[PDB]
């Protein structure tokens, strides 16, 4: 007067034909399942590495404003110092001089939006890993529990090692 | 890149005046000579004339982990620096440069800028550091005032053999600078103030406590109260038969080296929890999304397993619901551990994510309100339990794009409440035979003896001290009044030896009291047999709740009172900084020594380039592997390498291996890379300082995980120690491997040495390979060298279950002695038991080329049957440290049933009569074996 039902077949060559379908379905998910563990952990130290180099944009262009504030501040003196005397020469090379450390900083703003821009598809890259990975999971464990059911029901039923790893390969 | 081009480099330069120049120079020039042709082109730019001189300014840079550098050693090359963007910026030379400059080189060997422990803005990050930096810094100033004798035993400590005939032969000696020699007769047995007294006695122009000797080409000093043979560098020679070269060096000479400078249980209401929300979830949509939590403490459970209703799957779905534990708030204990895990059910099973949190936090305090916990991905096990409870409690780093469970405790009274102090503890807490014969057999060898444990648990602190672990095992921890009676015996219970407190340190044992008792159990370590566990203890830092514990404090004490201790803890925690799990906790230690050891500081930096140098080298020539043959690749390699960058950067190092050996200079000629899988590199070193046999090599390997190799070799080093105690040499070669990055390490060359398939393939053949190598007299040392080693090899491997041992994967040395390599596998891995194995090419050589010597193969099987014994006296040492080693995440290493294989293989269960009985019957079939395997 008791009940448990997960194998499907029932004569010993049947049930031992079905445990080599499952495991090799087994190994195969396996092997799928770690594929995609190695590409998780390549992204995500790929991530954290465009992370970094994204604070490294934003610290080179703190110190490239710190260049515009000390430039307005520090040549105040120079160009009104020399428009009396009038060498319109040194306000001309300064003004041009500050006018190509300007365009200088539009380049580096432009390669920190570019790598924004790869975060942003590798995030996506990164949640897709994650929800492909986490389809995968039940097939896996499911695949294992009855991989683990018609070993059980076969070594019950008293079949050899031998028998039982020839499937198993 | 940087690392590989030879081409100049167009450099953005910021002068002080706010003035820009943009001007191209060559990626190997040094800051020196950049700031030169700087001052060449500021002159034609405005500005000019209220520069002070280049001498005056310093190069700023934003270097490759996103912080600034100030670049103080103008002798570096522009592609050693590495800025982020070519820019540099001109400031004021003045200042703190010591700590700057030290703070710079911290974030640039650890791999982790220190900006991101500020950024995170954490009371316990920000404690850490500022306790421990301080505790190092400290030692660090009180080392500096001390002797050159204190100094040279923290700088360079005696590498002195386990441990006599008392026979004589002779010695060479010299002194520093001098071209001349003077060689003299020396007895094995003499101490070395005896000997620099001898050598002293130049002519007869005309002190020897004034000097010490030092090995010549290495970083290795003989000295103290210990005979000669007792050094390794002298039993290495007399064994060999070589002539020692020693050097006398000046007290002066030695301090030349030292000056670089630098309530709670009132609170009966239940405890219970707020969940709202999870967050950045990933899951398919027809199925719906299950919160199930559990409350623990180490593995058992302090109640039962609540669970949350099935909301649908989305990105962000929401809960709201009060979750209500049946345990007291009064009743958890000080480390008790929230443990959720999100699935994906169907509505009427797949483990999504987990994660786990500290009730109370690092200042005994019972947290309140809400915490967001970025969890961690759930990976399918063969025991798939429900929750992970041994998983870490530290935050998932990627914050970004990692899914997330927004929790709230609540708010359990006006005032907050801590764990209760450990007084307020002992206080409460104070409060032949039937039941002796019951105890003893339970303790000599479940639910009925964990009660009567508990009852008679004074008569085990009195009569069964060392039963101390199964006592912890059986308290109920989800009671306080039965914690805090625990916890009043553990302050009172006596010390435990080493064996018994290493096992105290597992996961097993949460508690801060029990792992405080269990390093002050360890505090009797001496360096050497703390170095034999030094890898175990490393990852049980993994176990640890908070990041300021006694373990750590331990590991740091030790590593700034030895130099070897400190340069390999660095290598264990360097080696897993790109692991998120323990990146902070490294990190935080890692900088705290580096603090305390800025000397060392500049050795591991120029041991870091190398590293970094050899993994672009080693890319190089994998691709080139695929693009062309192996001996072009051969010279192309070379071309790289005489390169300044790489030449400079390759030569004159310590060796990450062992960092007595020093690495001179590379032999281009002689490097290559080896045929295998992942194309490790075969770089080989020469030193003029050195004498016979100084041309060391190491092997340079990315790709592969080289942790399991090390753990083997730490077994196999472990065991001959313990065989060496016992005066059984097996003539082993426990070579040096070490992980130093993300699936990166070096190995030790073994020189004068071939795989038996090379041997046995080029012109039965092994032994006649031995005669070439000891021709005549020289013959019968090598066949000794043979069976010694071939006996340790054979144990060794039968016990730690190593498989895949073939031909190319042994490997035998010029004076006969015989080793395994690439220990990938082991404990029964490819699982099921590995049979122990002779092989009958080597069973000829050990019987000297005869049929039948049956005197000989007798010793062997002696050989062969005390080392196994010798094994089993120290079983539970194995299991220990096995047990800790869980721990470190390998796939061959964990859980009960891989732990059970040394079990098994040595035996444990049975009697010694009985296990030796067996080994013979596995000995004799393995004879057996040997002769049908090879026809
Ligand atoms: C003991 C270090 N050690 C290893 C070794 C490699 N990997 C792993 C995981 N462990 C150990 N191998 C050797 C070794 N190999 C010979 C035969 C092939 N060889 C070449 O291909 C080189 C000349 C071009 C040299 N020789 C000496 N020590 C060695």
């Amino acid at each position: 007067y008791q009940q448990d039902q997960v194998v499907k077949e029932d004569n010993i060559e049947a049930v031992g034909k079905k445990l080599h379908e499952y495991n090799t379905q087994f190994q195969e998910k396996s092997r799928e399942y770690d594929r995609l563990y190695e590409d998780y952990t390549r992204t995500s130290q790929e991530i954290q590495m465009k992370r970094t180099a994204i604070e490294a944009f934003n610290e080179t262009i703190k110190i490239f404003e710190e260049q515009c504030q000390t430039q307005e501040r520090y040549s105040k003196e120079y160009i009104e110092k020399f428009k009396r005397e009038g060498n319109e020469t040194e306000i001309q090379r300064i003004m041009h001089n500050y006018e190509k450390l300007k365009s200088r900083i539009s380049e580096i703003v432009d390669s920190r939006r570019r790598l924004e821009e790869d975060l942003k598809k590798q995030a996506a890259e990164y949640r897709e890993i994650d929800k492909r990975m986490n389809s995968i999971k039940p097939d896996l464990i499911q695949l294992r529990k009855t991989r683990d059911q018609y070993l059980m029901w076969l070594t019950q039923k008293g079949v050899r090692q031998k028998k039982l790893n020839e499937w198993l390969g | 890149w940087t690392k590989e081009e030879n081409q100049s480099v167009v450099v953005d330069f910021l002068l002080p005046t706010g003035v820009y120049l943009n001007f191209p120079v060559s990626r190997n020039a040094n800051l020196s000579t950049i700031k030169q042709l700087l001052w060449h082109r500021a002159q034609y730019e405005p500005l000019f004339h209220m520069l002070s001189g280049p001498e005056a300014y310093v190069f700023t840079c934003i270097n490759q982990t996103a912080e600034q550098q100030e670049l103080e050693d103008e002798q570096r090359r522009l592609c050693d620096v590495q800025p982020f963007l070519p820019v540099l910026r001109l400031v004021a030379r003045e200042g703190d440069r010591v700590k700057k400059l030290i703070n710079s080189q911290i974030s640039l060997l650890i791999g982790k800028g220190l900006h991101e422990f500020d950024s995170l803005c954490d009371p316990e990050v920000n404690d850490f550091r500022a306790k421990m930096c301080q505790f190092c810094e400290e030692a660090a100033a009180r080392r500096q005032q001390l002797g050159w004798e204190a100094w040279l035993q923290y700088s360079f400590p005696l590498q002195l053999e386990p441990s006599l005939p008392n026979r004589a032969l002779l010695v060479n000696v010299k002194f520093e600078g001098s071209e001349e020699s003077f060689t003299f007769q020396v007895s094995t047995k003499d101490v070395p103030l005896a000997l620099m007294a001898c050598a002293l006695r130049k002519k007869a122009r005309q002190q020897p406590e004034d000097y010490t000797l030092q090995v010549n080409g290495r970083h290795e000093y003989l000295y103290g109260s210990y005979p000669l043979c007792q050094f390794q560098y002298i039993c290495s020679c007399l064994h060999s038969g070589l002539t020692p070269h020693l050097t006398m060096v000046h007290s002066s000479s030695i301090l030349a080296m030292r000056d670089e400078q630098s309530s709670l249980w009132s609170l009966e209401q239940p405890f219970r929890i707020e969940l709202i929300q999870g967050s950045k979830v990933n899951a398919d949509e027809r199925m719906k999304l299950v919160v199930q939590a559990g409350l623990f403490h180490g593995n058992e459970m302090l109640c039962k397993t609540v669970s949350s209703s099935e909301v649908s799957v989305c990105s962000e779905p929401v809960w709201k619901q009060r979750l209500e534990f049946d345990i007291n708030i009064c009743d958890l204990p000080r480390m008790a551990r929230l443990c959720f895990a999100l699935y994906a059910v169907i509505e009427k099973d797949c483990p999504i994510a987990w994660a786990n949190l500290m009730l109370f936090d690092y200042k005994d305090q019972l947290k309140t309100g809400e915490r967001c916990l970025y969890m961690w991905p759930s990976v399918p096990d063969e025991k798939g339990e429900l929750l992970n409870p041994t998983g870490t409690v530290r935050s998932n780093p990627n914050t970004d794009s990692a899914a997330a469970l927004l929790i709230c405790l609540p708010e359990v009274a006006p005032h907050p409440v801590y764990y209760p102090a450990l007084e307020k503890i002992l206080e409460l807490g104070r409060h032949t035979e039937e039941e002796q014969l019951q105890l003893r057999e339970i303790l000599e060898r479940y639910e009925h003896e964990k009660d009567l444990v508990w009852k008679l648990r004074h008569e085990v602190q009195e009569h069964f001290p060392e039963a101390l672990a199964r006592l912890l095992l059986v308290t109920k921890w989800n009671k306080h009044e039965d914690v805090a009676q625990m916890l009043y015996l553990l302050c009172s219970w006596p010390e435990l030896p080493v064996l018994s407190a290493l096992e105290l340190l597992d996961f097993s044992f949460p508690d801060c009291h029990v792992g405080s008792f269990a390093i002050k159990s360890l505090r009797k370590l001496t360096d050497d047999e703390l170095f034999q566990y030094l890898l175990q203890l490393v990852q049980v830092l993994k176990y640890e709740s908070y990041l300021d514990c006694e373990l750590t404090k331990f590991l740091l004490d030790r590593a700034l009172a030895n130099r070897k201790i400190g340069h390999f803890l660095f290598w264990h925690l360097r080696s897993e900084m790109h692991v998120p799990s323990v990146a902070l906790r490294f990190g935080l230690i890692l900088e705290a020594y580096c603090r305390g050891s800025t000397h060392h500081m500049k050795v591991l930096m120029k041991q870091g380039e190398a590293l970094s140098k050899l993994k672009a080298l080693n890319d190089f020539v994998k691709l080139s592997s695929q693009k062309t043959p192996k001996p072009q690749t051969k010279e192309l390699m070379h071309l790289c390498m005489r390169q300044e960058a790489y030449l400079e950067a390759l030569s004159h190092l310590q060796s990450p291996l062992d960092p007595s050996t020093l690495l001179a200079e590379v032999c281009v000629e002689q490097c290559t890379f080896m045929d295998s899988k992942m194309k490790p590199l075969w770089i080989m070193y020469s030193n003029e300082e050195a004498g016979s046999g100084g041309s060391v090599g190491i092997i340079f390997k990315n790709g592969d995980d080289l942790r399991q190799d090390m753990l083997t070799l730490q077994m196999i080093q472990l065991m001959d120690v313990l065989w060496k105690q016992e005066g059984l040499d097996l003539r082993m070669t426990p070579y040096g491997c070490l992980p130093t990055g993300d699936r990166t390490g070096l190995i030790e060359v073994v020189l004068r040495s071939d795989t038996i398939a090379n041997i046995q393939l080029n012109k039965d053949a092994l032994l006649n390979w031995l005669k070439s190598k000891n021709p005549g007299e020289a013959l019968d040392r090598a066949i000794e060298e043979f069976t010694l080693s071939c006996a340790g090899y054979c144990v060794a491997t039968y016990v730690l279950g190593i498989g895949d041992r073939h031909s190319d994967n042994i490997m035998i040395r010029e004076s006969g002695q015989l080793f395994h390599i690439d220990f990938g596998h082991f404990l029964g891995n490819f699982r099921e038991r590995v049979p122990f194995i002779l092989t009958y090419d080597f069973v000829h050589v050990i019987q000297q080329g005869k049929t039948n010597n049956s005197e000989k193969f007798e010793r062997f099987r002696g050989y062969c049957e005390r080392a196994y014994t010798i094994l089993r006296r120290h079983g539970l040492l194995f299991l220990h440290l096995f047990a800790l080693m869980r721990a470190a995440g390998l796939p061959e290493l964990s859980c009960s049933k891989d732990i059970q294989y040394l079990k098994d293989s040595l035996a444990l269960g049975k009697t010694e009569e009985e296990a030796l009985k067996h080994f013979r019957v596995k000995f004799n079939e393995a004879l057996r074996e040997s002769w049908k395997t090879k026809v």
